[PDB]
């Protein structure tokens, strides 16, 4: 089975540098790229960059260029990350992710079916609505996301204190282990995630995604 | 002549004017071609065996005593040979190809030549 | 009035499929002595007269990103690289301690050595006697431990020397399909690489495709027809590489100033290692020149095509490679047998807003390589006598786009192309494999 | 239908009811299938060549102008097709198979089509 | 009978008496025979495919509606079959063999069977 | 007096197995289907040209 | 272990020289082998 094993979290001071590792197992390392994404509480998710295990090729975000360094060890199947000149803005939970579709022929990076456990680090478009959603068990939750670019969109669920799980990809297709209760729909630039017959496990925070861009998030609580 | 696959975009009737042209041509790294040219004659004889078991054997064209079922895309005589390409045609009848094959090979030359068996005894 | 079924054999009916393609080369390729230049010897000679048939009224959908010819060509060259190195000299007893020093020069200290004069023990023809011989190696080929050095590949894999008889020079290669199959070719002026094609023609063998191993720059590539072409599986996806095809070729000149000496030390009994001897002349570094004018116009023609997908009024910036393995970050290629790695910080140093000399690039040389992310197989490129000069065509790029933009609404592009399958997609975008099913039934008023 | 070799234990006349069904289907360790599937089509074309040189070519059934010699197990018409299997039959005529083959290939289509050669000159 | 290629030195008419006999028989070092016996059946089916596309299919002999051009070595009927060998004959017509082939495969069964197509519509 | 193997600056060396034998065996060379081998049965065929 | 002597060893803790990545340096490493895998001489 595909498993991403991350190193634990840490507390750093401003000005210092930080490093994280992520050991992949359960698949051929060279097949598909690994991504690094930071999650800050009550903030839009930020994609930092990806690394191809192939020739160690990488592509970062504008924001991090010159500060961030991604490498890998093909032999131990381990991906490494470094970020310099740490400032309070850097504080967030850092994840390593892998797309769902990843064969020898080709891949699709941005359907993140696999997530590491995450590393909490403290140093000291897509319009999603509604912000919050207070509903009772049994009711139906309708989360919306407006795009402007179009392209395979995904839905994720985050439980309190757990790593986000892929719920839906391509706007209408369910992931593995996802019951019929979750369903996706699309009309123009608008995207809707519908969860029927709410239960304890469903509650948390949900994110819409189009490639490296994420929504502001929708917290669904009991 | 328009060469190999010449009248592919032409109607099936016009594509019947170019039937013979497409049947005519049809240490490692050296095994790359051997394993392929073996599958080539196997793909050929698979077609020739099917062509033999039916009321054909003689290639190109042949008649059969099988009635065209209307459920198999009910089109007219003039609506097929003068308003449709073979590529467009095979796409519709693709669903019923395996069915028709069974009626040509079994119902026909197994019962048709058996007629002669009753005449030979 | 009632229709009857009739079997037709030899009908223009094909379906997309995958088969085993074989090779084809021109006669003059065998006629040139070559000795060994790839496995082209078992190859079938190319038909002297080219055979092609323009399919009128036919519209077929192509997909360069779901093409199996790329995967087959990739594994073919990979297996070829192994077969070319199986009967070659294996350098197992070359992992001896290297007592190295700087080369004979007069250096301030900013030259950082680069070249090392290593002395070491060696096994001769006889078992009993050691051999105290010296050689010359690049800094990228050696690594010191705990001055004593060692080969860089010692905790990686084993090593085998490329035979001096063989040559890595690209040869025009034609890929053909067996009987029962055919290859379709798109002959459009502006086919951006996916979807339906208006003017489709059929071929038995593709045009001469030279398997040039390169990254970032499509060295010895091929041209486009009208406007420069941009192909991407997903443009909105910055994780997918963007293959660029030029209309006008960019003249570039790459040279190796260091005129070298081959030293043929005998490991024995019948196996001989070739070591770089002393340099004769001046110590200079390899470099590549790009006509500033040609490059300025070519970049300016590309940026005008990039706007057509990222907004008419936007800013396009070019920045160097972000990081990674030395081969991907630099312009990787082969010329005259040696493997250069050039600094492309002088080509992607631009900023285009609202739409007389050569550009020289610092080039390094490695003899110990491990391309295709090969495991358990390291090849040592033997030294080459004489100054190496090569003149080639930059006809394409492999760019990558930075992500998490959102706010600025601007795009920055950096050179990539780590995977080598993209190098083949730049030539196989127009070709695809189909199988012929000549058996087609059709109704008519015909009974026996 | 009774599938491949269905009427093997049935009489030759009843086994004549299922003739089309048995003709229809008919790095190392990967070469194991290659060397075999080559002999398969060679065994097929050996049979089709014999079927072609004779007064047949057209598969399944065909007539010939060769008188049945009584020494070849003199049985009656109703004693063969309604009281004997093909397996049991081939076992008796096995002795004369090589002989009959020579009379079909040489005496017939070499002299029969040559009749037309004298008519063609 | 005179065995394989028996009447090679005999006249073409006399060599027509022995047509069936020559069509009948027709770790490394073990691949030496495999790569050869693959080329044997490809050489066979190339001849049978040509024999099929023409107005023949049925082997040995067949008629065609193609007029003999006088430029193709204008000989008489009795000057060919009773004064010339096949070896001596093929040497003269070797120049026009590729030409005649095109007239048999294209001009004939592409137009001849198409006649029935106009009769089938 | 110190010596060495004569093949040391020529090539490597491999020992012939004691199981194998180099004794000549009668070998018949044959041609596949579609081909044939011609044989001259003349009393005095000096090796080139036409054969009666 | 703590053995009376009826256990007959069975498992052996062997130490030996070994060739490293480099030609020059020997390697003094130890392993574990079954008695059925080894045989003493003299
Ligand atoms: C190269 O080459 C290549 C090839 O070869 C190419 O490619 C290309 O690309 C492009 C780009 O990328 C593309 O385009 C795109 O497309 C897409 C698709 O298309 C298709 O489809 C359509 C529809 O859609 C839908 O449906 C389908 C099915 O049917 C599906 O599949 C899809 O997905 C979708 O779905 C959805 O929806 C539905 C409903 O509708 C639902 O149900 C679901 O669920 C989901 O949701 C169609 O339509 C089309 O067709 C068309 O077109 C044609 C031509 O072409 C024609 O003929 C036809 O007829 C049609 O038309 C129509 O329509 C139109 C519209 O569209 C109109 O206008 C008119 O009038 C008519 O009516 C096809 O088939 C699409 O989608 C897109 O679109 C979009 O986008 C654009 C931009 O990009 C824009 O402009 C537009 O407008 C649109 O937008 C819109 O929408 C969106 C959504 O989608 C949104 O977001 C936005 O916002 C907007 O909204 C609006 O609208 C809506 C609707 O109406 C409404 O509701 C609202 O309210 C608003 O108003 C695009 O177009 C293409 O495709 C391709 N191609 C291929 C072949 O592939 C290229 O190009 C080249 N290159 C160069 C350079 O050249
Ligand atoms: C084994 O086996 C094998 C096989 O199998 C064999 O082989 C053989 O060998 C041999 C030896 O080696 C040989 O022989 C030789 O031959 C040669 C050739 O022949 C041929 O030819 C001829 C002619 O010649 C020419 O021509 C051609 C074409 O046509 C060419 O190719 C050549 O090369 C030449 O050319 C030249 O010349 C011309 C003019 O003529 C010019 O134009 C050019 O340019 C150049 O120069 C012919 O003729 C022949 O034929 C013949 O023969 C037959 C039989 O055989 C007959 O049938 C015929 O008919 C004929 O005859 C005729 O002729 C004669 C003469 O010849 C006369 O006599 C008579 O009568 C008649 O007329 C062929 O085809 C040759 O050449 C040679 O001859 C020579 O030599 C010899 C010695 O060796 C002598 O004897 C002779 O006589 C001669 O001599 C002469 O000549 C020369 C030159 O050549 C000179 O040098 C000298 O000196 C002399 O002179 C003279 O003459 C001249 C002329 O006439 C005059 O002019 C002057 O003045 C003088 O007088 C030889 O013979 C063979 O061939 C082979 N074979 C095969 C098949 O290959 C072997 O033998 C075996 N072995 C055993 C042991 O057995
Ligand atoms: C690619 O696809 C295009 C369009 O789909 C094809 O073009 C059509 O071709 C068909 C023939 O297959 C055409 O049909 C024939 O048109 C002939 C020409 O028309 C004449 O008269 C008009 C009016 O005066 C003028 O344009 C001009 O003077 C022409 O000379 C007619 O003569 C034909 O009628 C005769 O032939 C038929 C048999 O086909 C007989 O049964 C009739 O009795 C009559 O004698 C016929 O109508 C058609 O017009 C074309 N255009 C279309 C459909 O728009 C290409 O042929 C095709 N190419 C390939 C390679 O597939
Ligand atoms: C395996 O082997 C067994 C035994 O060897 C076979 O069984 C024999 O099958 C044959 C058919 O091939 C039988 O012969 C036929 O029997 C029919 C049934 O008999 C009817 O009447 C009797 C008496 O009332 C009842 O048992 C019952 O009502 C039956 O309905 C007859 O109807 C047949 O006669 C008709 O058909 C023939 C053509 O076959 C015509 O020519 C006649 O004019 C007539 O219309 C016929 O007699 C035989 O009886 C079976 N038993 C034996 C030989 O002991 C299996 O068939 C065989 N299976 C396989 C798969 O090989
Ligand atoms: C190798 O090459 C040689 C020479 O080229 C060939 O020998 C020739 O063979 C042909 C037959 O193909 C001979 O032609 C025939 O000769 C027969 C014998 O002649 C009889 O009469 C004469 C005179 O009395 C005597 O020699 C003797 O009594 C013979 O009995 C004729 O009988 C033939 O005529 C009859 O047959 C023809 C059909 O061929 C009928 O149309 C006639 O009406 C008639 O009934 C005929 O003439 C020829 O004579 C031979 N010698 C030559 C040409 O010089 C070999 O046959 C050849 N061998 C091989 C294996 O290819
Ligand atoms: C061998 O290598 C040594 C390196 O140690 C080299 O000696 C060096 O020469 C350079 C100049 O070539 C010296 O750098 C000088 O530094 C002083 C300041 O301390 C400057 O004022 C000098 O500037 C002048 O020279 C420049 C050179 O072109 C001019 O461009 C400029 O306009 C001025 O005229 C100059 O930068 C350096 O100090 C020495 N170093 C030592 C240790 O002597 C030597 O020349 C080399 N010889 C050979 C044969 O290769
Ligand atoms: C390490 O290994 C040593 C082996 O030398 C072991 O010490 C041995 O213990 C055994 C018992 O466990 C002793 O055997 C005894 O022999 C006397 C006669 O001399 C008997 O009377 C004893 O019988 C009693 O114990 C039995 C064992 O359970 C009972 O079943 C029985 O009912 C009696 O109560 C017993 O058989 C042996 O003499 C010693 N040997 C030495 C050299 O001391 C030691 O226990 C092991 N320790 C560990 C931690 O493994
Ligand atoms: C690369 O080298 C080629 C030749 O090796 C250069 O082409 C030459 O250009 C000069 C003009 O400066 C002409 O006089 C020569 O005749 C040309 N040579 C040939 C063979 O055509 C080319 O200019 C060089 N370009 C760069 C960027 O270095
Ligand atoms: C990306 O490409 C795939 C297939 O190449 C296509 O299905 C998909 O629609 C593309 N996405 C966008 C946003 O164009
Ligand atoms: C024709 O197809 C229909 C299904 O649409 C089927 O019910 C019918 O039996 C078919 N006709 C024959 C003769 O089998
Ligand atoms: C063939 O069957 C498939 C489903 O089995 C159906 O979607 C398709 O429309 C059918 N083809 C035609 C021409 O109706
Ligand atoms: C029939 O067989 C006998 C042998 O028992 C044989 O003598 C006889 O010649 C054969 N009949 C014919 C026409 O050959
Ligand atoms: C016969 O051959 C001549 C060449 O000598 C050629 O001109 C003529 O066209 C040919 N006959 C036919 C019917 O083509």
């Amino acid at each position: 089975q595909v498993r991403l094993s991350q190193s634990g979290g840490q507390m750093k001071k401003p000005g210092e540098s930080m490093r994280l590792s992520c050991r992949a197992s359960g698949y051929e390392f060279l097949n598909c790229p690994i991504n690094w994404i930071r999650l800050a509480p009550g903030r839009r998710p930020e994609w930092m960059g990806w690394l191809k295990p192939r020739g160690g090729a990488v592509n970062y975000a504008r924001k991090f260029q010159g500060r961030v360094t991604m490498t890998r060890d093909v032999y131990s199947d381990t991906a490494f990350l470094e970020l310099r000149s740490l400032t309070s803005d850097d504080t967030a939970v850092y994840f390593c992710t892998r797309g769902k579709y990843c064969t020898a022929r080709d891949y699709y990076n941005w359907d993140f079916e696999h997530w590491g456990r995450g590393a909490p680090v403290t140093v000291s478009v897509l319009t999603q609505s509604p912000a919050t959603l207070s509903l009772s068990p049994g009711e139906t939750a309708i989360i919306s996301c407006r795009t402007s670019q179009s392209g395979s969109l995904a839905w994720y669920q985050q439980r309190p204190g757990q790593a986000p799980r892929l719920v839906i990809y391509s706007g209408s297709t369910r992931a593995a282990g996802i019951p019929d209760r979750f369903s996706g729909s699309r009309w123009g630039a608008d995207y809707n995630l519908s969860i029927s017959n709410l239960e304890s496990g469903d509650f948390g925070v949900y994110y819409c995604q189009q490639y490296e861009f994420f929504g502001q998030g929708t917290k669904v609580q009991v | 002549f328009l060469g190999f696959l010449g009248a592919a975009g032409s109607t099936m009737g016009a594509a019947s004017m170019t039937l013979t042209v497409q049947a005519r041509n049809l240490t490692v790294w050296g095994i790359k071609q051997l394993q392929a040219r073996v599958l080539a004659v196997e793909r050929y004889l698979r077609d020739q065996q099917l062509l033999g078991i039916w009321g054909c054997s003689g290639k190109l064209i042949c008649c059969t005593n099988v009635p065209w079922n209307s459920s198999w895309s009910n089109r007219n005589l003039s609506e097929i040979w003068d308003n449709m390409t073979w590529l467009q045609w095979d796409k519709e009848i693709s669903n019923y190809t395996q069915i028709i094959y069974g009626l040509l090979e079994e119902s026909q030359n197994q019962q048709e030549k058996n007629e002669q068996d009753l005449l030979a005894l | 009035e009632n229709l009857w079924v009739t079997v037709y054999y030899g009908v223009p009916v094909w379906k997309d499929a995958e088969t085993t393609l074989f090779c084809a080369s021109d006669a003059k390729a065998y006629e040139t002595e070559k000795h060994n230049v790839w496995a082209t010897h078992a190859c079938v000679p190319t038909d002297p007269n080219p055979q092609e048939i323009h399919l009128e009224n036919v519209t077929e959908e192509f997909n360069m990103w779901k093409n199996n010819m790329v995967e087959q060509m990739h594994t073919d060259i990979i297996s070829l690289w192994d077969q070319s190195l199986k009967p070659c000299v294996k350098l197992t007893p070359l992992c001896v301690t290297l007592q190295c020093t700087n080369v004979t020069n007069n250096i301030t200290d900013d030259m950082r050595g680069e070249l090392k004069n290593c002395s070491f023990n060696m096994t001769t023809e006889l078992r009993d006697k050691k051999q105290k011989v010296y050689s010359l190696f690049y800094r990228l080929d050696v690594v010191q431990i705990n001055k004593e050095y060692r080969l860089i590949n010692c905790n990686t894999s084993a090593i085998t020397q490329a035979c001096p008889k063989v040559s890595f020079e690209p040869i025009p290669i034609h890929y053909c399909a067996p009987a029962g199959f055919a290859i379709l070719k798109c002959k459009d002026k502006k086919f951006n690489g996916t979807g339906p094609c208006p003017s489709v023609s059929t071929v038995q063998c593709t045009h001469g495709i030279k398997p040039v191993v390169s990254t970032q720059l499509l060295l010895n590539g091929s041209l486009a027809e009208e406007e420069v072409m941009i192909r991407s599986e997903n443009i909105t996806n910055n994780a997918k590489n963007i293959l660029v095809q030029f209309n006008t070729p960019v003249q570039i000149n790459c040279t190796r100033p260091n005129n070298n000496t081959r030293k043929s030390i005998r490991i024995g009994p019948g196996q001989a290692f070739y070591a770089t001897g002393d340099i004769i002349g001046d110590i200079r570094q390899a470099h590549c020149n790009v006509s500033k004018a040609t490059w300025n116009e070519t970049l300016g023609k590309v940026v005008k095509q990039l706007r057509k997908h990222f907004g008419n009024n936007t800013i396009i910036r070019f920045a160097n490679s972000s990081g990674g393995d030395l081969e991907v970050t630099t312009h990787s290629f082969n010329c005259g047998g040696e493997f250069f790695y050039c600094n492309t910080s002088g080509l992607f140093n631009s900023t285009w807003i609202s739409n007389n000399d050569s550009i020289t690039l610092p080039c390094r040389i490695k003899q110990i390589i491990n391309m295709w992310q090969r495991i358990g197989q390291a090849m040592y490129a033997p030294p080459i006598q004489g100054v190496i000069r090569c003149v080639s065509n930059i006809t394409g790029l492999i760019l990558t786009r930075d992500g998490g933009a959102n706010n600025t609404s601007t795009e920055t592009f950096r050179p990539g192309g780590g995977d080598m399958r993209d190098n083949w997609r730049s030539e196989l975008y127009k070709y695809k494999v189909v199988k012929i099913e000549p058996l087609g039934v059709a109704p008519t008023r015909c009974k026996r």
